[PDB]
């Protein structure tokens, strides 16, 4: 799936200046779509996957190589029976045919990631699952992440009980949680924050999703139904990061330079508090502010690797499987 | 004065929904913002009958400046819409002032406080679902943000409340510097006429 | 008092490295070379203040326009009347004829100050001293300053009670005492530190001599004794000091970078501990940490400043007349 | 180890005078300093009967190493010379360990514990004078050192104790990093030599 003269001679031209990385989509508006074409809800969103596949190739022509998607809220579990199940079955075609293709996936690269609270989805479909990212880890050369069962919300509420996991059973301490702690915790860990969240059909909301990771991308909500997505909206997209790029990045550099800077000035405050209560002096020539701040930070350190590590090893304990 | 006021209230009233709770996020920083015409957006929203407004911008700017910005809220509550300390009380309740460490910063600090009590042999792991964090948010007994009028270039919240924006419409307008009331409620129709599913 | 081809050609080349600035002298062994040459000791003295006129033109020469002598110690009191009597005599003879040589003074720019516990000296010669400093003030070519019944202890002493009266008065907190505030309250206050200083005669001391503005100079000890000094002794120096000048002056700088950055940090635990108290939080957004802190300085230096201004006003009181 | 001890005892009795305080300052930054060096510098001090050596240099590198140092004078204090503890509170009463903030830092130091008197009307600044001050310097009971030797290429005492050198011989030699016992000894002489007039 190669792009067309007008499509290739615009690609290059705006791949002369900043390209996002990372682009996350909620694919909305199938059902709208399936009522304006007279079509079953099934076919809307069956329309709304080859849709999916066609961007992914659009976005592969771009060098984004990242995307991330929202392809079923635990919020979607409140629609009937009927339509709940034509989307697993959906899933259940799909994620099957994702195998018997494998091979066509080593050859490109593709890793596949699927984030949410997997445990809802039905077993054999938690099974296919495990078995597509099981085989496509240690993939590098793209990646897409498929938000199922998925809210930001539970994601969030789960990097937390993983932080107190990490206290309860001793590798971490209360005072080493920080807002880049967080982040490692959360189902997204392996991927950048997405430099855009687009969103189809004419809602202005975000609906429970990458709430943490987006708070600093560039927001495009384009009235456009998923399934009728075209390269050029895609193209538009890219057009607003590309206007946001350089005002957006000072911001978000300012945020990260504001926060070590609180971050150090909490460190000294806690090294103070130890130095007052003891007869020891705020500064002196024995520089002892300085090497105590440097063992608060790398025992900090040792103990939050430590941590990781161990989280690591049960979130690759499947086996579930 | 009771005309003014009788006028606002029959144009919230009007509206099919109305916000619970507004957020004003200014992400324009090419100047320093008008405190006027923030005030008037401010005025305009409990004259509606809005109950919660929350002003913030990326760089802190409201937060460092709380008092000019509550004393020209005060001020145009007065001469618009006609006991100063009640004013005061009033407006402390409705208004809140946000920067960045509202957001992220205040979701790392319950974990801190949760995090300690599973140390101390008081809670577990499992304790802590969606609604629990929600309950020792720093932001407990407010509703979360209904609507959000974004102004200035930027198409970005830039860290504003993350958890609590998860069903938030996000309406824009290029800029506050002279907001008129007409463009303000030209907003309040549009989230009027917006449509949650709620997943269904 | 022209320089010599040789010492001209000398001077030129070693002027194409650093120079110092100021110099200062302790002027010692005049009865030693008095007993070399047989000479009553009254002599040996007048023939070290010929030496004295005789270098200060060298240095003018050499582009170094301030000069700093100890001409009297408050431990010479302890000498014997006829000598103490006799040195009396030479300092009302020179301060006498620095007098109608006025002019001549003016013409060239010669700023005298006279810096020790002068109380101590007989009255008639307090009221000359006082003419020749008013008269010489205002100029601004060339700056000698006499240090006369002088002890550094002394001068150290009396900085600290004027900072003792500022707080008395009510000028000055506690807090606002300084390394540089005691400097502006010395003596010496109108002179920087000097770049060296110069010990004739065997010994290897400083006899209670700027113990606190030579802290970091370059010492020079010349075995010649004072009377005999000679342009080339004065060459010796300079070339002493510009070999050891840039492991001086990176020593001088961070002495003074170590001195901010200590005071930075306890400056700030002051506002870490008063906000501490109040529930206020050690960081945040609204940076109260930081205006907390510039007004801590902003109050601190205007403080200093007002009793810096009263200060002088009572210095220059005299009037003593 | 009685012949090695009484020799060096002998040594330091034979000449004309020995100072009570031995002040040892190290100006060369072009390499970590040699421990063992000073070490053997201190011991060879009390052998030959000084009381109290202080050790300085302006980079306070003696100062963040202090336990290095003075287990490498025990070390040293043993083998040479022959109650653990005993040793141990007996090399701390003889040696201290400077940098410069021992100097102006805290002459400022005193000068604010006194000023604060005055605020308290506890004290009038005409109290204070050449030795009221020295009273309080944070060195007292101990005498102001007679000899310093300096070693390096820097001619300057670098923040040395400037209150306390005011009649200090100073002794330069160029180098402590192979330091012989001959090498200190003959500085000893040069002090024991000097003549001190003391105005008079
Ligand atoms: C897990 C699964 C189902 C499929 C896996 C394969 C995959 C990544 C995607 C297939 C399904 C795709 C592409 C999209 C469906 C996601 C979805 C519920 C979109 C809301 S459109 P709405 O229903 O809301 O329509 P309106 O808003 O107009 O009412
Ligand atoms: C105030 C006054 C006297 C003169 C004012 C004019 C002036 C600036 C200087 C004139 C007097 C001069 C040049 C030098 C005398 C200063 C002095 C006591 C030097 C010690 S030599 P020691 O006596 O110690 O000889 P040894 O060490 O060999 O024993
Ligand atoms: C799987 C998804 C793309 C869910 C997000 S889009 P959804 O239509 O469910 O969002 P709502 O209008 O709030 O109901
Ligand atoms: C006026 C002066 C130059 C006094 C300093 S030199 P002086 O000979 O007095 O120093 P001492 O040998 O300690 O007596
Ligand atoms: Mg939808
Ligand atoms: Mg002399």
């Amino acid at each position: 799936g190669e792009l067309s003269l007008w499509e290739r001679f615009c690609a290059n031209i705006i791949k002369a200046g900043p390209m996002p990385k990372h682009i996350a989509f909620i694919m909305d508006g199938n059902r709208r779509y399936a009522k304006k074409c007279q079509v079953e809800r099934q076919e809307g969103h069956s329309q709304g996957f080859n849709k999916l596949a066609e961007t992914l190739r659009w976005c592969l022509n771009l060098g984004i190589l990242e995307v991330t998607v929202y392809a079923f809220s635990i919020e979607n579990f409140k629609r009937s029976k009927s339509e709940v199940d034509g989307l697993m079955d959906l899933a259940r075609q799909k994620f099957s045919r994702l195998m018997e293709e494998k091979e066509k996936l080593q050859k490109h690269g593709v890793c596949i990631r699927v984030l949410g609270d997997l445990h809802l989805l039905p077993l054999d479909l938690q099974e296919l699952i495990a078995q597509a990212v099981q085989a496509t880890k240690n993939y590098n050369k793209c990646f897409l992440n498929v938000c199922f069962a998925y809210t930001s919300r539970h994601e969030i509420s789960n990097a937390v009980r993983e932080m107190a996991w990490g206290v309860e059973q001793g590798l971490l301490d209360p005072s080493d949680i920080s807002e880049s702690l967080l982040d490692k915790c959360l189902y997204t860990n392996r991927s950048p924050h997405p430099d855009i969240l687009i969103r189809t059909s004419g809602e202005v909301r975000l609906s429970d999703f990458l709430l943490w990771q987006t708070s600093h991308s560039c927001l495009v909500f384009q009235p456009v139904l998923w399934p009728e997505y075209t390269f050029w909206n895609l193209f538009e997209a890219i057009l607003q990061f590309q206007m946001n790029h350089s005002v957006l990045q000072k911001a978000r550099d300012m945020y990260a330079e504001e926060r070590k800077r609180q971050q150090l000035e909490r460190d000294q405050a806690t090294v103070t508090e130890q130095l007052l209560r003891e007869g020891l002096q705020a500064s002196g020539d024995a520089q002892l502010r300085r090497t105590r701040l440097h063992k608060l930070s790398a025992r900090r350190e040792e103990r939050v690797q430590g941590f990781l590590q161990a989280l690591e090893l049960k979130r690759a304990d499947w086996l579930a499987r | 004065a009771a005309h003014h006021r009788m006028r606002w209230r029959a144009d919230g009233r009007s509206l099919e929904k109305l916000p619970v709770h507004m957020g004003l996020v200014i992400t324009e920083v090419e100047q320093e913002p008008s405190f006027s015409d923030i005030a008037s957006l401010v005025v305009w929203c409990m004259a509606v009958g809005i109950s919660y407004i929350s002003v913030y911008d990326h760089q802190g700017i409201f937060k460092r400046n709380n008092s000019r910005l509550m004393d020209e809220i005060l001020k145009q509550q007065q001469e618009l819409l006609g006991d100063k300390d009640d004013q005061v009380l009033n407006c402390h309740l409705a208004v809140k002032v946000l920067s960045p460490e509202d957001g992220k910063a205040d979701i790392v600090r319950a974990a801190q406080d949760f995090c300690q009590l599973v140390a101390q042999k008081q809670k577990r792991p499992t304790d802590l679902d969606v609604d629990t964090l929600a309950s020792l948010l720093s932001s407990n007994g407010c509703p979360d943000p209904d609507l959000v009028l974004k102004f200035g270039p930027v198409d970005s919240t830039l860290g504003f409340l993350p958890w609590h924006i998860r069903l938030t419409e996000i309406v824009s307008l290029p800029s506050h510097l002279n907001i008129s009331y007409e463009d303000f409620f030209s907003a309040l129709r549009q989230y009027a006429a917006c449509e949650q599913r709620l997943g269904k």
